RNA sequence: UUUCGGGGGUACUCGAGUGGCGAACGGGUGAGUAACACGUGGGUGAUCUGCCCUGCACUUUGGGAUAAGCCUGGGAAACUGGGUCUAAUACCGAAUACACCCUGCUGGUCGCAUGGCCUGGUAGGGGAAAGCUUUUGCGGUGUGGGAUGGGCCCGCGGCCUAUCAGCUUGUUGGUGGGGUGAUGGCCUACCAAGGCGACGACGGGUAGCCGGCCUGAGAGGGUGACCGGCCACACUGGGACUGAGAUACGGCCCAGACUCCUACGGGAGGCAGCAGUGGGGAAUAUUGCACAAUGGGCGCAAGCCUGAUGCAGCGACGCCGC
């Protein structure tokens, strides 16, 4: 009862990381853009619909995004403080 | 070498840090104070939770002096800062634990509690 | 330190500390030699010193003092620095 | 090494035990992966129940039971079915 | 054997000493913490994992020393030094590895992008073991497959307060290096000036979070007893070694306060573990019995340990029967 040296762990594919779409408002850096996401929820107590927005900054490699454009985003590994995202693609330009 | 208006360290845990000498005791026209001389000193500042508040008039005995004081074998004492120990009428300290060393003269001056309780006698 | 087993493991940990500190210092000296060589800018002597450093890192990693993946990462960085310089 | 534990619940004058597959080093009442049976000996017959399919799956994947768990699942017949030496025997006495 | 002072073997047995394994298990408290700290939801082409089971190679060889013991010194003590000397599953080389770990040259699939997978192919370099028992046999090195365990990032959520309007300088972003199991201002250097901010930032006070409990038809309000899922801490503040795995409670080191022993030369401590005492209070128990059952650790088993746990004692404090 002998044999070579292969007794591994378990496999795992790569699955889903959360996707979102928002508006870019500031491009005064290079190779980074800040994006505002739109979120709609009903208030837990009142039940009335409230519109709230948050700003999230992503990573771009060329600084191809101008002011007032909408883009798609994907989650990534942390790259610095307060940014954890990359850019998917620019669909429209204004 | 402690005089009037002399500015001293406290080597006690009574709650006082700094004392000002009031008089040097021992006799008429008493002029200097040496190791093992009971004096009277006033408290300038104190620990907020200390036992004694600033402004009190308390009897004290000096233990650490900067000036040389000879012993019977010619032994001269130079310390680094003038310090005293707060004492009461019963020739006993007001504190319970002592900072820094002490000289042998206290033993001959009958102050037994201090010399016994000090971390090392020198 | 109140249990005989506890003080026994204190002594054991002390001697393990000495042994592992010696091994770690030896590997650190090898890495220092590589860094000095690459700063000077040699090619051949840097190559044999890289072979020696890779040997010693691989033995240390197989001995468990350093993690095998970290040893591999260090050695791959060594090879990449040699290639670029 | 995941082992078959018996998690304590309830109050003092009646002990509780839950046949749960989980990691060994955790607390006696620690994290529970799946609940498969429950154990309580205070009652007169001390009826015992184990989900045979999940118990067999866990034994196959490599959960190591403690000796009391092994004995109890032998009373149930899970050990007999798993090893296959005698077969699958049912002798457990039902409540009156 | 004996003179009853004791002298030899025995391994049944064993003080102490080496060497492993456990020791991060199990138990406790809610000071700090407005945070991916908590619940839910996925994740890892970016990790590792001893003891368990299971398909599949091998386990050749050489060397030296130390504890223990003996002699001796300091010293009340803890503890230590000097000399002699011993064996090992304690220690270190070397022989294979060609299936892995790295670097340079050449294809197909997938997209979610580096690139991953098809152990892609290719040339060069590198990589480990220890045996015991003769019996329901366990060990050593590696990772194609599974499972547990982790670490990390995020959409969302959940106190009050402008009688708190600007905050920040590794701060923000890029590149190059080091760093870590893993990407990353995690750390460094060089470039540019901004990011966060009235859809309440930064400040101030309070507080462990959640499944739950009470009340209310509901909405909602109050709350975190017990149990259970995490979080954080171990007299106060820090730091690091070991290990597959550390806030390391009864591990280590240092600085503080308190207590204790002393032959004054110096040392020992951390009940918020189970009981118990002093103080505060309105007040909250017994310095109790066991491994019988079950979980946990060791060992081939027998067997050993476990204030985890089962039980008993006190108290009309509560749901319940007499
Ligand atoms: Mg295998
Ligand atoms: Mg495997
Ligand atoms: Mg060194
Ligand atoms: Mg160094
Ligand atoms: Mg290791
Ligand atoms: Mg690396
Ligand atoms: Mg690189
Ligand atoms: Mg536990
Ligand atoms: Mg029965
Ligand atoms: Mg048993
Ligand atoms: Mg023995
Ligand atoms: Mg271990
Ligand atoms: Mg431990
Ligand atoms: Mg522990
Ligand atoms: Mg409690
Ligand atoms: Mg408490
Ligand atoms: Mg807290
Ligand atoms: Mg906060
Ligand atoms: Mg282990
Ligand atoms: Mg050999
Ligand atoms: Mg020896
Ligand atoms: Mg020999
Ligand atoms: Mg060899
Ligand atoms: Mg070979
Ligand atoms: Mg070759
Ligand atoms: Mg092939
Ligand atoms: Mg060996
Ligand atoms: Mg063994
Ligand atoms: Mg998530
Ligand atoms: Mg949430
Ligand atoms: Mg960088
Ligand atoms: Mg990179
Ligand atoms: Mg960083
Ligand atoms: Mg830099
Ligand atoms: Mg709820
Ligand atoms: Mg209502
Ligand atoms: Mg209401
Ligand atoms: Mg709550
Ligand atoms: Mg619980
Ligand atoms: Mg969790
Ligand atoms: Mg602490
Ligand atoms: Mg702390
Ligand atoms: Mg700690
Ligand atoms: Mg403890
Ligand atoms: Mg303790
Ligand atoms: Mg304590
Ligand atoms: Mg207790
Ligand atoms: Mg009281
Ligand atoms: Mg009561
Ligand atoms: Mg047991
Ligand atoms: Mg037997
Ligand atoms: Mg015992
Ligand atoms: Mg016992
Ligand atoms: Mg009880
Ligand atoms: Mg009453
Ligand atoms: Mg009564
Ligand atoms: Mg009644």
């Amino acid at each position: 009862q002998k044999g070579p040296k292969y007794t591994p762990a378990a496999e795992k594919p790569r699955g889903r990381r959360k996707t979102a779409i928002g508006y870019v408002v500031s491009d005064k850096m290079q190779k980074t853009i800040v994006v505002e996401l739109e979120d709609r929820k009903s208030h837990p107590l009142y039940g009335k619909i409230i519109r709230t927005t948050k700003k999230v900054k992503a990573h771009d490699e060329n600084g191809e995004a101008g002011i007032g454009d909408r883009v798609s985003l994907m989650e990534t590994r942390p790259l610095s403080a307060t940014k954890r995202w990359r850019l998917v693609e620019i669909l429209e330009k204004a | 070498m402690i005089q009037q208006e002399s500015r001293l360290k406290v080597a006690d845990n009574t709650g006082a840090k700094e004392i000002l000498c009031i008089r040097v005791l021992g006799g008429s026209s008493r002029r200097y104070a040496g190791i093992g001389d009971v004096i009277v000193a006033t408290v300038k500042d104190a620990i907020p939770g200390g036992n004694v508040k600033r402004g009190d008039v308390v009897k004290a005995v000096v233990v650490r002096t900067v000036k040389e004081r000879r012993r019977a074998d010619g032994s001269y004492i130079k310390f680094d800062e003038n310090a005293a120990v707060i004492i009461k009428n019963d020739n006993d300290p007001r504190g319970t634990r002592i900072f820094g060393p002490v000289g042998r003269e206290l033993r001959e001056k009958k102050f037994m509690k201090i010399v016994s309780l000090a971390p090392e006698v020198l | 330190a109140n249990i005989k087993s506890q003080i026994k493991r204190i002594r054991t940990n002390e001697r393990r500390r000495l042994r592992n500190q010696s091994v770690k210092s030896s590997l650190r000296t090898a890495i220092r030699g590589f860094r000095e060589a690459v700063d000077a800018g040699d090619k051949d002597k840097a190559s044999e010193l890289l072979h020696a450093t890779s040997r010693k890192l691989d033995k240390a990693a197989s001995k468990g003092v350093i993690h095998p993946n970290q040893a591999a990462n260090k050695k791959s960085a060594l090879a990449l620095a040699l290639n670029k310089l | 090494a995941v082992k078959i534990k018996l998690t304590r619940l309830g109050k003092i004058r009646n002990p509780q035990y839950r046949i749960i597959v989980a990691d060994a080093r955790t607390r006696r009442d620690g994290r529970a992966i799946e609940v498969i049976g429950r154990y309580h000996p205070k009652e007169e017959p001390s009826l015992i129940q184990i989900d045979s399919e999940r118990a067999q799956y866990w034994l196959g994947v490599g959960a190591q039971p403690t000796e009391p768990v092994l004995a109890l699942l032998k009373i149930t017949g899970d050990w007999q079915k798993f090893k296959g030496l005698p077969g699958a025997e049912g002798t457990l006495k039902v409540k009156e």
